[PDB]
């Protein structure tokens, strides 16, 4: 029966005794792999998203510095400036779940000023309770229902908790949602529930892939980002329409005039096309003859969405190569094993990797295809 | 059972938890012509078994009938139980080794 | 520096038999060279407890210094004490550690033990007594201290 003492010592320091380019180029090329596959999948411009927060007890847990907390609420007003900044035209709305209620914090609209501040608001609450899914749900039913039809209602639930108390049966609110044609997006945070891939899945027409568990801090930036791009349609889906819409324009005037809007004093502003009323600020819904007023940017915004760009493919090493430089930015390629050497299909011209990420991730069209003339 | 495999030819003893499959040719008398598990070829880790020994406090814990009213031991479970329930997203099934051992440890966490 | 001083670690050794103690070894080359010094006064010989510290001292001096390890296992002679730590008891990573270095041969050997104040070395003496399985005598700075010790 003796200790371990008696046995040996550990000897530390017997355990510690005395081709990265390339596997560089093979971890691009698999994560490249995920990027091969691009189509331009029809996706709804214009979408109304409900933000669900859990503000209970779990909350207060540490396992995301400091607490979740105040993670989940500083990423929020990120993912705030995000979403107005893809998407324009776009409308959002905020609720939390905090002492068995859903709590409303502030109304669907279209201003990014409001949604943040009511955030910063939510601060310095302590939450505390059980969260309410059903609360939450049945609350943000309600507020989808003035949207226009044209609209895509989205809801995107951040749960933290692992278990639901509930006044009535979920299971009827989850038909509801199906019925009104809402898609719930689910970002848990310490285990799958069954009840919320039930109902992410119900939602999204069989779609398994909307109900996401992080599993560490970085993760979570990820799981916020994506859900700031639209979501794509069903084909038996059927919303196609018209929406009658102006483009004001800016006008200055030496005095300051009332806005219709707020009825504030304000310099300059905005004329509609049709009621001639002043906005401050834009894309918002006219206050008089209720038509939304946008600028053509806000349009353009979007397109990249429609028609993404295709995905580069890295040339073989024993092929030539067309030049010795960058097309676009002229940054000799490094002689190096394998050549890291990018070129667009429909142009056939090289690109460094700096160009690679940038011509897909902040400029929308490739440089090559644009200096091609037809 | 004799009558059993005397009379069919062929039988198919089969069960998910079923071992060592040496000691039921012995227990019940028949022979086998082939016997043998199967392991389950799995991408990840499914489950996660583990033989817990010890409680929070490194005090050892059993379910000996005689010590059963011992409240190191009680509290032990008791806190485990509470622990896993924290954890446990859905679903959580205890197995007590006896009605009456259950009775007696549902009525001290009560207390 | 150190090639001179890592070879002499295990030439002489000394021993206790029931009262006397006996500084043996197992070769008998050796020490009939130790012997012919006029300072001291397989071989065994009974040295005056006395004058012990005079040799623990020279054999410092001399090129081989004394080495003082005590197989606690294969001696049953002496009255064993039967005691073990409680259940309860846990010993702490650092106190594990410095309790493995006294017995990393398996085989307890004299020492000093260095802790920081409130690091523990009462649990440290107690683990160690409890592991021998022997007689144990505790020699205590103070009367306070020594009630300290005993509860
Ligand atoms: N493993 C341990 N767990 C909890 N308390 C411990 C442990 N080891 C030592 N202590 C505590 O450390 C304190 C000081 O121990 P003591 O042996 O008097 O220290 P010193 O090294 O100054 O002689 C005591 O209160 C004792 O209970
Ligand atoms: F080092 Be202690 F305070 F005895
Ligand atoms: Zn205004
Ligand atoms: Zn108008
Ligand atoms: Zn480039
Ligand atoms: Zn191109």
């Amino acid at each position: 029966g003796g200790y371990a003492w008696e046995d040996e010592i550990k000897r530390s320091w017997d355990l510690v005794k005395v081709a990265s380019l390339v596997a560089s180029i093979v971890e691009a090329r698999k994560k490249r792999t995920a990027k091969k596959n691009i189509t331009p999948y029809q996706r709804g411009i214009i979408r109304s998203l409900i933000l669900t927060l859990d503000c209970s007890e779990a909350m207060l847990e540490k396992d995301l510095r400091p607490n979740r907390h105040a993670m989940i609420i500083q990423y929020a007003i990120d993912f705030v400036h995000e979403f107005f900044d893809q998407n324009p035209i776009s409308q959002m709305g905020i609720i939390i779940m905090r002492n068995g209620l859903a709590q409303l914090v502030s109304q669907v609209s279209g201003n990014p000023q409001d949604h943040i501040d009511a955030l910063k608001s939510i601060r310095k609450q302590e939450p505390k309770g059980n969260p309410s899914l059903q609360n939450a749900l049945e609350m943000a039913r309600g507020l989808l229902l003035p949207v226009p039809a044209h609209c895509t209602r989205e809801v995107l639930i951040v749960f933290g908790s692992l278990s639901t108390t509930d006044p009535g049966d979920i299971h009827q609110t989850i038909d509801s949602l199906v019925s009104e044609k809402i898609r719930v997006k689910v970002l848990g945070l310490s285990a799958q529930v069954a009840i919320c891939k039930e109902l992410c899945k119900a939602t999204n027409y069989g779609d398994e892939s909307f109900y996401k568990i992080l599993l560490d801090e970085t993760h979570l930036k990820e799981l916020f980002n994506e859900a700031v791009t639209p979501l794509p349609v069903n084909k038996i889906n059927k919303g196609f329409t018209l929406v009658k819409m102006g483009f004001p324009t800016r006008i200055f005037e030496d005095t300051p005039t009332f806005c219709s809007c707020h009825s504030k004093l304000v310099y300059g502003g905005y004329f509609c096309p049709n009621c001639h009323s002043k906005v401050c600020s834009l894309p918002t819904v006219c206050p008089c003859c209720d038509l939304m007023l946008i600028l053509s940017t806000h349009l353009a915004r979007s397109y990249h969405h429609l028609m993404p760009l295709k995905t580069f493919a890295e040339v073989p090493t024993t092929e030539k190569f067309r030049s010795e430089d960058c097309f676009s930015c002229q940054s000799r390629f490094p002689i190096l094993l394998t050549s890291s050497r990018y070129r667009c299909e429909d142009c056939k011209q090289e690109f460094c990797v700096d160009c690679d990420v940038f011509i897909h991730e902040i400029l929308h069209n490739c440089p090559g295809c644009e200096s091609k003339p037809v | 059972i004799k009558p059993v495999f005397e009379r069919f030819s062929s039988v198919i003893i089969t069960s998910g938890t079923i071992s060592p499959l040496d000691m039921y040719p012995r227990m019940l008398n028949f022979k086998t012509v082939l016997q043998k598990s199967y392991a389950m070829t799995l991408a990840k880790k499914s489950f996660l078994p583990m033989i817990i020994t010890k409680g929070s406090d490194q005090v050892a814990i059993s379910s000996r009938f005689e010590i059963r009213n011992d409240p190191s031991i009680v509290r032990n479970y008791g806190s485990m139980l509470v622990e896993f329930a924290k954890i446990t997203p859905d679903g959580m099934v205890v197995f007590f080794p006896s009605y009456l051992y259950m009775e007696s440890i549902v009525s001290m966490w009560q207390t | 520096f150190i090639k001179g001083a890592t070879i002499s670690y295990g030439k002489v050794k000394l021993v206790i038999k029931h009262n006397r103690y006996f500084v043996e070894t197992t070769q008998a080359d050796i020490l009939q060279m130790l012997l012919n010094d006029s300072v001291i006064g397989v071989h065994s010989f009974e040295i005056a407890n006395e004058s012990v510290e005079v040799v623990k001292k020279r054999c410092q001096e001399i090129d081989y210094p004394v080495l003082e390890e005590y197989d606690f296992r294969n001696d049953h002679r002496n009255p064993d004490l039967d005691i073990d730590l409680k259940p309860s008891t846990q010993i702490r990573p650092y106190q594990e550690k410095s309790l493995s270095k006294m017995f990393g041969n398996g085989r307890a050997r004299s020492g000093i033990i260095v802790l920081p104040c409130g690091a523990g070395k009462t649990l440290v003496g107690i683990t160690a007594a409890c592991t021998i399985k022997k007689s144990v005598i505790v020699l205590c700075t103070s009367s306070v201290s020594v009630m300290q010790w005993r509860q």
